[PDB]
């Protein structure tokens, strides 16, 4: 047994969803807008002082082709993140569509609104803009899925909510210990031909980010 | 909102270093390659550190993501691993390791960079020296 919960992610196209999940999953930040097809089930594992909790992230993919199969992916939802697009008031302006589909089925689940994107300079939608958290009593959170600014906080809300732990703490993950090394002969040329193809290719570009 | 699940029981809350002595620490950001996109792939920025066990005198290089604090490097140091600059880098460097940061065994060429020469010269210097008495 472990704790699990269905989290439903959805926005419009565009917003960084799959982004914002990748960047959880494995660290690295995807620069390329590769639409999803219709859902992606990721999971992520958060560290607790109450022990780790996984978030089933059911990544929906915000074209309007795939409306109809929203109501199947909501099944069973027992939380959702609710992502736009700080550069993109349009994708503000259909956060009461997502909002009202969502309850339609899913009721009194916790809910999170994230605006993505506030590392850019040029921000369309305003603090004093977004209002319907506050119509719709929602939690609300800036976020970048670049420079990580939040981008754990939804999770950490929603895991209080649905533990009924006001104070639970994401604590640094437990350090196991690694496995030993074998330092066997034969698998070392496939390695070896790996890490000069990986020593060739260019780092990526310096960033201020350290 | 009314929760889903009961209360889990709080745990002792350990970060596994607690046998363990700091040889470095130090940030850095760290990279895994993709040889199935043939491109680097930002793996995690913290602090990385090498780790020597207190009684059995392994050594192991361990690095956690900020914010997160997620493990994003887990490996024991190996007499056949070598840091290798990346393009005629002076701050960076790459090796190959049998990885443990999502506890699974995973084979990965990474990278890792420092935000100066300095720092990343005295990381090969400790990262090298745990190579000399490893256990
Ligand atoms: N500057 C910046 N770009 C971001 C951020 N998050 C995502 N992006 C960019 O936005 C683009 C679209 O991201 P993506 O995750 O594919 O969007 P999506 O919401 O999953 N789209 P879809 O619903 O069609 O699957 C990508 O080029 C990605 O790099 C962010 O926080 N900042
Ligand atoms: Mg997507």
């Amino acid at each position: 047994p472990q704790v699990q919960f269905k989290l439903v992610l959805v926005g419009d196209g565009g917003t960084g969803k799959t982004t914002f999940v990748k960047r959880h999953l494995t660290g690295e930040f995807e620069k390329k807008y590769v639409a999803t097809l219709g859902v992606e089930v990721h999971p992520l594992v958060f560290h607790t002082n109450r022990g780790p909790i996984k978030f089933n992230v059911w990544d929906t993919a915000g074209q309007e082709k795939f409306g109809g199969l929203r109501d199947g992916y909501y099944i069973q939802a027992q939380c959702a993140i609710i992502m736009f697009d700080v550069t993109s008031r349009v994708t503000y302006k259909n956060v009461p569509n997502w909002h009202r589909d969502l309850v339609r089925v899913c009721e009194n689940i916790p809910i999170v609104l994230c605006g993505n994107k506030v590392d850019i300079k040029d921000r369309k939608v305003k603090a004093k803009s977004i209002v319907f958290h506050r119509k719709k009593n929602l939690q609300y959170y800036d976020i970048s899925a670049k420079s990580n600014y939040n981008f754990e906080k939804p999770f950490l809300w929603l895991a209080r909510k649905l533990i009924g732990d006001p104070n639970l703490e994401f604590v640094a993950m437990p350090a196991l210990a690694p496995p030993e090394v074998v330092m066997d002969p034969a698998l070392a040329a496939q390695y070896e031909h790996d890490l000069e193809v990986a020593q060739t290719t260019a780092l990526p570009d310096e960033d201020d980010d350290l | 909102f009314e929760p889903v699940v009961p209360l889990p029981d709080k745990i002792e809350v350990k970060t596994g270093e607690e046998d363990e002595e700091e040889f470095f620490c130090n940030r850095a950001k760290l990279f895994r390659f993709d040889v199935e996109s043939k491109e680097w792939k930002e793996r995690g920025i913290g602090n990385v550190k090498i780790l020597r066990h207190k009684t059995s005198g392994k050594i192991r290089l361990l690095m956690r993501r900020e914010q997160v604090l997620k493990i994003c490097a887990n490996h024991y140091i190996s007499p056949d691993m070598k840091l290798t600059p990346n393009a005629g880098s002076d701050r960076s460097f790459v090796w190959h390791a049998l990885d443990y940061a999502d506890e699974l065994p995973k084979p990965e060429q990474l990278a890792i960079r420092f935000k100066t020469p300095e720092e990343a010269a005295l990381f090969k210097c400790k990262f090298e020296e745990a190579q000399s008495i490893l256990k």
